[PDB]
């Protein structure tokens, strides 16, 4: 389990301490959501390409045709709530309080 | 939403959630999560009022992240075993990443706080859609994985679960907050017998889909959304609330309704396991359950509300939709006790 | 989660020091878990202050973590008996007084004693029997 | 007569109802004779007869 | 027992599609006759309990308390004949649907083989008491009455659940004929004494007992009068059938544990009976009246003699037939004046004379004149505690004497003494609420005259 | 004083003013996305390693 | 079949006839002032259906024969009240106007039936986007305090928002003089009472708040008592306007479908208009309410859903 | 305690080894309550859609209890089948580990010394 | 009727409860070994077929 494991699975821990570190934007938020999706697939591309798994190369494309699918709903849904909210910082999406 | 696309809506997510239940390969365990939280986005924000698009949106991030979780903890299953079947997990790292993965979905512990108020933005169609379907995919791969799992870490999900749906449950007045707290408190239930006999959880989700189905149905021919809304129906419709009365009763668990069999039946399991005090503790946190239940039977038709003379008319007229199954629900969500046997066909 | 295990690893009545240390800081760490909570879904307004909350409640369990400790292995020493519940129940209104004086009240701090009176006293009894919490499937 | 529109359910349904009836029976002589069946189908199984 | 179960369940149907004005009628005649039919349940064998069936059982202990219930339930379709006559027709039959769902769960609970059986239809009777109390009240407070006799039951019947769960996987059945042949003595272990307590707090909750009561004061006096027989007259006994049930595995720790709720109980009844002596409403001495009888009981199962279980059964149905009554009285007077302030009605004797005899052997009874089946059941009680201990003599003797003295005060203080002159609406007895008064009292001496059928299977 | 004070006072009415005190804290959340995700965080974090639910 | 969404997924719609036939229009007169005589002329030549101003008691028309029920099981209040005595505690005054409120969407909304199902326009007296005159009018003159009004708007935005604005309306003008001459000329009793401000209060909001907020959301068609009489020149300019201005060319078949739907079930229609907002006016004791509603019962028809009541007929119930 | 026993072939109600057992007797007091509960359902169905309650169509009555009677049956068949297969496993592995529940002898109540806990 | 009715009554009831009564006990600990050792019809839980492995000559030599 060489450094380039470590640095790549780090590097996912501060995609998930970004992500769950909303400080004023949906927009930066959605970025940490799909900067997620870069370790995963490297990761991903990394174990089936050394172990050989050669039928298992798809794996890092279906994960990026169900990335980006996701990534359009984030951006979809941060179209209205900037619209008809005006910014995008993720404070003012408080009248569900009660 | 044009009522065509509407329904494909729906069977993308009836699809993804059967993709999960079927499916040996963890991507593609992964995928029917991601279909059925690609399709469900939609049908949250169905009337386009301004609670729904946030409501939408807590469900996206927090789905979102439990599903990005879950792919990581799949990732190093895969490291570490060269394995994509749904058998058990070979680091314990990954199955300790996959319990939170999974419970955001389910909504158990303090990775909860989603789940009151996407209830509260989105319609009472949706909510109800949301608090039966979107737990039989997580469920269905907990119980799959049921064999490598952390019993203290899987109980404390549980645990916590009920002290807190049982809590906040109490200072609820908007209906649908109230079933969402009460929903995350059957949420423990279910899970607590998770780890010994993954049987019981099964009958235990049954009997809550017609709790929460039977109860969300009626609140949508009682076309009420408030406790205060919900006691003038008793001027209009008697008989809808005083069956209230017996599913309020059942869902807490008062037997002989078809509530206990749950509450009961998982008692019966963990003492085989030498769990006592913590089987203790849910017989005694289920009560605050109960309370908010009476408190709504109490508002509802066990005492005639103050009532509003634009009724007249309104007794004039009689629903046009057709709620199905209801007088089925009734009666499989208050008395299937003497059928309580029938359990071993789960297994 | 080792340094809970370290209260076992001292036996009760000696190490009086050691055991009222554990239990500090068994105290003073679950004290950082709800400080760490409150801190978060409770908006804070400064800097100052949110240490001076995080001060607070890590001062409070410390404080009832350390009387515990006190309690019991004085009372195992008093008696010179390990085996006794009443040596956990006697960190009652030491807990319960206390955490009723940091937050100086007769009414939380009076009521207090018995909840964790016989709580204490029931982890004791579990010490002593075989009884499990998370136990195991072994069926 | 009363209701001056006619009432959404002012007559019956003889395609709705005679379907009712029609599978009613249906489910019962299928339960009848699969009763039937499966005690055929135990007393050899066993040879109890 | 299904030959009373069925024609009870039958009484729904009848009593759901009978006419606008016979619910009344067919609903008391029949349920006079299931009355007569569970009175061919008093025949017991030398010591073997009638085992009819394999999930139904019966003995001495069981029957009388079979019959009490039977016998009661045309009591409360008579007593509420008067203040439901303003209901529509549906409600109505809703209301008697209630008595006789809680009648038909009280046979099955009584005739229960195991205990878990036993504990389902057992609980299951707060449910229709509960709408009883709540729905069909008369006061605000109705609504934390419910509250309050709904939790304090239920926090103490869920410990005895997991507690017969756990039976089932240790010794293999919970059947009571079982767990009483196959008895086993229970060690000292630490464990053992919350498994004796979890077997415990469930029945003497709902006793009442001393402390864990104020659901009684609360719910009693504030319940509709139909509510307030049933739950004086049997309800509370239902934590006397199961003790006697639940104490034949439950040894030798009687010995040591009874003590905390001993001496609760025995400086209990003499406190409780004080408050009786210095209420202000009427049915809330009836009801702290029922608690301090109750509480001679909770020492009689709890001491294990014998004598005491004959004297707790004696006591346990004489109390059904007495406080039915009070309560019943307490409702005539109500209905009148609108009100239960015990001297707002002061000297009703020269113009109400079959009440001012229906309060008198009523509250004699109460007293326990001899013979009556009252001192028989509280008579062997004290020799039993005697037995035990002769300084007990002292406490329970001054109980019943402070018993003595407020038994008398509400006849001082509502019958004897001089009419109030504005009240004006006090009309002629209706033969009704007197019949009704008839039927409880009669029974009463009746038994008396042959009580040999009432002390229980130790007879 | 005994009855009407104390024995209503030493179990239901505390019991009660306990779940009464503290179901605000648990309902009193002002819905912050910021706090809700942190409060996830902190969850996360402790699940392992402090709690060594992975141990 | 009635309209669902099976209906549409077949593909029925109803765009195909809603067209320029389909005018849903209705004359917002004064009190007296010949919009009724003006509405049926429009609706003898142009083809187009008459409703009848929705009164107190035209919701006992939809629902079975149409016999005006009890005052106290029809609306609690009468018109009488109104007009004799104006000012009591008991507030019939405002009674009406909420009852009266829900008249009109009924009215509206089996005007929408008409042409959402058939195509073919409808003509009314008045409509819901006329009740607030009325009700402003109201309190102007002292009859009910404010806290009923400012319930009005927030009642009236949460059962119109889903209901669109008519095709056309048009707007008889009658001097003020002249009504309180003919309310006097007519003679019935009740209109001796009426105070003169407030017919004027009538057409002050006729032509201050209806008038204005009316003229994006159809034409204005404000025609004097002397161009009343005439019953073409009225209609003429029907035919000769445009049906251009208003959110009706928009409205494509999802919002048809959406508008069918909420209008085919009338239980949410006027489900907001029972708010739980308590009003001396508004709320029914809970004795008084229970007995009201059995009340209600013993009445024909009035005891299970239409179709099944065996004692106004129905036969054949054991199979229905 | 059953889905990971061998031959257990997936999404398969009744085994055609199942039919060697008893088939549920039509009288069974657990199939007749699941007839209630259609007849239960009937009249819930009428409330609601307000009907007059017992009285109503039958047809909608008599499709509750024929409907729920046969879902009854073979779920009370498959009942058996699993309490049969639990008391298969049960004798042939009690039968195959014999050692590790072995028999017990007779001691019989005349030479226990279990003692008597004075109530007095 | 008579105590031969009461008395071969228990004598059948007893006994039926008593048989149940061994059997629960049996089938706990059945079910505690079962799940712990593993060689038992029940509790298999599954794992990966072997049908699945190809077996055909593939590039390298070496595998
Ligand atoms: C337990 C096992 C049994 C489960 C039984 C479920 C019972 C459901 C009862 C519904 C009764 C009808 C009523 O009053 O409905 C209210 C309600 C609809 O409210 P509404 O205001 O009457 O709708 C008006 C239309 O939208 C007006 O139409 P529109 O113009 O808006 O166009 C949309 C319309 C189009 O509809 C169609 O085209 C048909 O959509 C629907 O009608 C929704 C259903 C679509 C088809 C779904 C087919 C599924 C197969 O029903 C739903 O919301 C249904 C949700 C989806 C199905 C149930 C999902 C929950 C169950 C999950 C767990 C299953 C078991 C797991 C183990
Ligand atoms: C419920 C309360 C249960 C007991 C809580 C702890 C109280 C305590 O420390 O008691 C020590 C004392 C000391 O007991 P002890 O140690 O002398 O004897 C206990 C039993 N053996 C010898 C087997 C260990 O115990 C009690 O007070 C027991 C009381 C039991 C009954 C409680 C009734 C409450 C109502
Ligand atoms: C597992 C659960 C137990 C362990 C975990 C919890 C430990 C902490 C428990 C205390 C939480 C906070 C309690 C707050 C509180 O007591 O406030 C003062 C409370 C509430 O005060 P209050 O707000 O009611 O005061 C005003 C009263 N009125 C309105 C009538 C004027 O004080 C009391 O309830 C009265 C004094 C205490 C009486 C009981 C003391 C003995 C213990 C009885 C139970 C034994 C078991
Ligand atoms: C009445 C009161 C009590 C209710 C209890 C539950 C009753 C409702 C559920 C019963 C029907 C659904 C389950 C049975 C079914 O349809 O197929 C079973 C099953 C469906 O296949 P399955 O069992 O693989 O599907 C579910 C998978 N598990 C068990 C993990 C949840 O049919 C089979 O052939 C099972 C074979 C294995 C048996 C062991
Ligand atoms: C136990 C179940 C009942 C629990 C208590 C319920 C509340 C108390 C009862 C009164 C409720 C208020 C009421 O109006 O009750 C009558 C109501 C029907 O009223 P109505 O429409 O006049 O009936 C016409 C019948 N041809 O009809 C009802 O309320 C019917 C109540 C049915 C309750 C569920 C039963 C499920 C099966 C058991
Ligand atoms: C307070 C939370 C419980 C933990 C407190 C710390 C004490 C402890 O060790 O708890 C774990 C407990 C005992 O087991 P162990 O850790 O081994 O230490 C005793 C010696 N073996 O592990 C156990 O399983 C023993 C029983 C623990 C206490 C259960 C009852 C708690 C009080 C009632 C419910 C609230
Ligand atoms: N409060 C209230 N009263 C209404 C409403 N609609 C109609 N009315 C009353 O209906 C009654 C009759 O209206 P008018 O316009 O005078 O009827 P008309 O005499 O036929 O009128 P013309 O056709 O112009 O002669 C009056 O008392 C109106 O105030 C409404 O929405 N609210």
């Amino acid at each position: 389990m060489p450094l380039v494991y470590m640095n790549i699975i780090m590097a996912f821990a501060i995609a998930l301490a970004g992500l769950l570190m909303y400080r004023s934007h949906l927009m930066s938020s959605l970025l940490c959501l799909e900067g997620m999706m870069l370790s995963l697939f490297i990761m991903s591309t990394l174990i089936i390409l050394n172990t050989h798994f050669t039928l298992a190369n798809m794996m890092p494309i279906i994960l990026l045709v169900f990335a980006a699918c996701e990534a359009a709903l984030g951006l979809s849904l941060l179209v209205m709530v900037s619209n008809t909210y005006g910014t995008d910082y993720v404070q003012n999406l408080n009248l569900l309080q009660c | 939403m044009n009522p065509i696309i509407y329904t494909t809506l729906i069977m993308t997510v009836m699809s993804g959630t059967m993709l999960v239940m079927i499916s040996s390969h963890w991507l593609l365990i992964w995928i029917g999560f991601e279909m059925n939280l690609l399709a469900m986005i939609p049908v949250l924000m169905k009337n386009f009022n301004p609670r729904a698009t946030e409501a939408a949106t807590k469900y996206f991030l927090t789905q979102a992240t439990a599903s990005m979780m879950l792919m990581m903890a799949i990732i190093i299953n895969l490291l570490y075993s060269g394995q994509w079947t749904i058998t058990k997990m070979f680091n314990p790292v990954a199955m300790t990443m996959m319990t939170m993965a999974l419970a955001m979905k389910l909504g158990l512990s303090p990775f909860h706080f989603w789940v009151p108020e996407v209830t509260q933005g989105i319609s009472l169609q949706a909510g109800l859609l949301l608090l039966t379907w979107q737990k039989l995919a997580p469920l269905s791969v907990l119980c799959q994985i049921s064999q490598s799992i952390n019993p203290n870490l899987m109980l404390t999900m549980a645990m916590l679960s009920i002290l807190i749906g049982g809590w906040g449950g109490l200072n609820q007045t908007q209906l649908r907050k109230i079933m969402a707290y009460s929903s995350i408190a059957h949420m423990g239930w279910m899970t607590a017998v998770l780890p010994y006999n993954t049987t019981m959880t099964i009958l235990n989700l049954l009997i809550y889909i017609t709790m929460t189905l039977a109860m969300f149905m009626l609140l949508i021919h009682s076309s009420a959304t408030t406790t205060l809304s919900l006691s003038h129906t008793w001027n209009k419709m008697p008989v809808i609330t005083s069956l209230m009365m017996v599913t309020l009763l059942s869902m807490g668990g008062l037997p002989p309704l078809s509530g206990f069999m749950p509450k009961w039946m998982i008692i019966q399991e963990m003492t085989k396991n030498e769990s006592i005090i913590m089987p203790t503790l849910m017989a005694m946190t289920a009560l605050l359950n109960l309370y908010f239940y009476m408190r709504l039977a109490y508002s509802s038709s066990l005492t005639m509300f103050p009532s509003t003379n634009n009724m007249k008319m309104k007794w004039q007229f009689e629903h046009t939709k057709q709620m199905k199954l209801l007088p089925t629900m009734i009666v499989l969500s208050t008395l299937v006790l003497p059928m309580t046997p029938a359990l071993s066909s789960l297994n | 989660k080792t340094l809970l295990h370290k209260y076992s690893d001292i036996p009760e009545g000696t190490e009086c020091h050691r055991k009222a240390y554990a239990s500090t800081s068994i105290g003073g760490a679950t004290g950082l878990i709800v400080s760490a909570y409150s801190i978060a879904l409770k908006p804070p307004a400064s800097f100052l202050e949110g240490v001076a909350r995080t001060g607070r409640y890590t001062f409070t369990s410390a404080a009832i973590g350390a009387i515990f400790g006190l309690t019991s292995c004085i009372s195992a020493q008093v008696r010179e008996k390990p085996d006794d519940p009443l040596n956990y129940f006697i960190g009652g209104c030491a807990g319960g007084l206390t955490l009723g004086a940091r937050t100086r009240s007769y009414g939380i701090g009076a009521a207090a004693c018995a909840y964790m009176g016989l709580t204490a006293a029931l982890v004791k009894m579990g010490q002593l029997e075989g009884w499990q919490v998370f136990a195991e499937p072994k069926v | 007569k009363f209701y001056i529109r006619e009432p959404p359910h002012g007559s019956p349904d003889w395609l709705k109802v005679g379907l009712t009836l029609g599978t009613s029976v249906f489910l019962w002589i299928y339960l009848i004779k699969q009763h039937k069946e499966d005690v055929l189908e135990y007393k050899r199984r066993n040879g109890l007869e | 027992m299904l030959k009373i179960i069925i024609p009870t369940t039958m009484l729904l149907p009848m009593t759901w599609m009978s006419k606008h004005n016979m619910i009344w009628i067919n609903a008391t005649v029949h349920s006079l006759l299931i009355s007569l039919i569970s009175l061919s349940l008093l025949n017991q064998l030398g010591e073997n309990s009638l085992n009819f069936s394999l999930t139904f059982f019966s003995d001495s202990l069981s029957a009388p308390l079979l019959v009490l219930t039977t016998w009661l339930l045309p009591l409360m379709l008579m007593a509420s004949q008067s203040h439901l006559s303003k209901e529509t027709t549906t409600r109505k039959k809703l209301y008697i649907t209630m008595l006789i769902l809680l009648q038909l769960f009280l046979i099955m609970t009584f005739t229960a083989t195991e205990l878990i059986l036993f504990y389902i239809l057992f609980e299951a009777t707060l449910v229709p008491t509960l709408i009883i109390i709540t729905r069909w009240g008369n006061q605000t407070e109705r609504l934390n009455a419910g509250l309050y006799f709904l939790f304090y039951t239920l926090a103490g019947s869920l410990p005895l659940l997991v507690a017969l769960v756990y039976i089932q996987n240790t010794t293999g059945s919970l059947n009571f004929l079982i767990i009483h042949y196959w008895s086993h003595p229970l060690s000292n272990s630490w464990s053992n004494i919350f498994m004796w307590l979890a077997c415990i707090m469930a029945f003497m909750v709902k006793m009442p007992l001393y402390g864990l009561h104020l659901w009684l004061p609360k719910a009693h006096v504030e319940a509709p009068i139909a509510g307030s027989m049933v739950l004086a007259a049997v309800l509370l006994k239902l934590g006397g059938y199961g003790m006697m049930r639940i104490t034949t595995i439950l040894n030798p720790l009687t010995n040591y544990m009874a003590y905390p709720f001993l001496m609760l109980s025995m400086w209990g009844m003499i406190m409780t009976s004080s408050i009786c002596l210095r209420q202000t409403d009427l049915k809330s001495l009836i009801a702290y009246s029922s608690v301090s009888h109750m509480a001679l009981v909770i020492v009689a199962i709890m001491i294990q003699t014998p004598w005491s279980f004959m004297g707790a059964t004696a006591l346990m149905i004489a109390h059904g037939l007495t406080s039915s009554m009070l309560f019943c009285l307490a409702n005539t007077n109500y209905e009148r004046v609108h009100s239960r302030t015990m001297i707002l009605a002061r000297g009703l004797q020269t113009l109400l004379p079959l009440m001012a005899t229906w309060w008198l052997m009523a509250s004699l009874t109460n007293l326990a004149l001899p013979p009556s089946i009252n001192l028989i059941g509280e008579l062997f009680i004290i020799t039993a505690s005697f037995s035990w201990s002769n300084i007990t003599i002292i406490l329970m003797g001054m109980n019943m004497m402070i018993t003595a003295l407020y038994s008398l005060y509400m006849l001082i203080t509502t019958q004897r003494g001089k009419y109030t002159h504005h009240i004006n609406n006090i009309k002629a007895s209706f033969t009704r609420e007197n019949a009704l008064m008839a039927l409880h009292i009669l029974p009463l001496l009746l038994l008396t005259l042959n009580p040999k059928m009432i002390l229980g299977p130790l007879y | 004083l005994l009855d009407l004070i104390w024995l209503e006072t030493i179990l239901p009415k505390t019991t009660s003013f306990i779940q009464m005190k503290m179901s605000i804290m648990v309902s009193n959340q002002k819905g912050l996305i910021k706090l809700y995700f942190l409060s996830f965080l902190i969850t996360i974090m402790i699940s392992m390693t402090l709690f060594n639910y992975h141990e | 079949l009635q309209y669902g969404p099976l209906a549409f997924v077949l593909g029925e719609r109803t765009t195909r006839k809603l067209t320029e036939t389909s005018k849903v229009i209705t004359v917002d007169g004064n009190i007296c002032s010949g919009k009724g005589r003006l509405a049926r002329e429009i609706a003898e030549k142009l083809g187009l259906r008459h409703f009848p101003e929705a009164g107190i008691h035209y919701a006992d028309s939809t629902t079975g024969d149409g016999k005006p029920l009890d005052v106290q099981l029809s609306g609690n209040c009468s018109l009488e009240k109104f007009y004799d005595d104006p000012k009591s505690n008991d507030g019939n005054s405002y009674r009406l106007q909420s009852w009266l409120y829900a008249s009109r969407l009924l009215q509206y909304a089996d005007a929408l039936e008409h042409l959402l199902s058939t195509g073919q326009g409808v003509v009314l007296e008045r409509s819901i986007y006329s009740d607030f005159v009325f009700l402003e009018a109201m309190y102007r003159q002292g009859f009910i305090r404010k806290q009923c009004v400012e319930h009005y708007n927030e009642v009236k935005k949460v059962t119109a928002c889903e209901y669109l604005p008519p095709h056309v309306v048009v707007y008889v003008d009658v001097p003020v003089p002249e009504i309180q001459s003919r309310i006097q000329k007519k003679g019935n009793p009740h209109e001796m009472k009426i105070t003169a401000a407030y017919l004027q209060d009538i057409e002050n909001a006729y032509k201050k708040t209806f008038l204005p907020e009316m003229s994006e959301k159809c034409e204005v068609l404000q025609y004097s008592a002397r161009e009343a009489e005439d019953a073409e020149k009225v209609v003429e300019d029907i035919e000769y306007l445009k049906c251009d201005k208003g959110p009706w060319p928009d409205q494509d078949d999802r919002t048809f479908h959406r508008l069918r739907m909420l209008v085919q079930n009338k239980l949410e229609v006027l489900n907001y208009t029972t708010i739980p907002v308590y009003l001396p006016e508004i709320t029914i004791g809970a004795h008084q309410s229970d007995r009201v509603f059995q009340k209600f019962t013993e009445l024909p028809g009035r005891k299970y859903s239409p179709g099944y009541n065996e004692d106004v007929g129905d036969k054949w119930i054991w199979l229905k | 305690m059953m889905s990971g026993r061998p031959g257990r072939v997936p999404l398969q109600f009744l085994p055609n080894e199942a039919r060697s057992l008893p088939p549920p007797k039509l009288t069974d007091p657990r199939l007749v309550y699941m007839g209630f509960l259609g007849y239960c359902s009937g009249l819930i169905d009428n409330a609601i859609r307000r009907r007059p309650v017992v009285s109503a169509g039958l047809h909608r009555q008599l499709l509750y209890v024929t409907s729920f009677v046969f879902f009854g049956y073979y779920l009370l068949k498959r009942q058996d089948y699993m309490y049969a297969l639990r008391d298969h496993d049960m004798f042939a592995y009690v039968k195959s580990h014999p050692e590790d529940f072995p028999e017990k002898d007779k001691k019989t109540y005349g030479e226990i010394l279990e003692e008597f806990h004075p109530v007095r | 009727d008579g105590p031969e009715k009461n008395y071969e009554k228990t004598m059948a009831i007893l006994q039926i409860e008593a048989e149940k009564a061994e059997l629960r006990l049996k089938e706990l600990e059945v079910r505690r070994l079962m799940r712990a050792r593993g060689d038992g019809p029940w509790y298999q839980y599954p794992t990966i077929d072997k049908a699945l492995i190809d077996h055909s000559p593939k590039t390298t030599p070496d595998n």
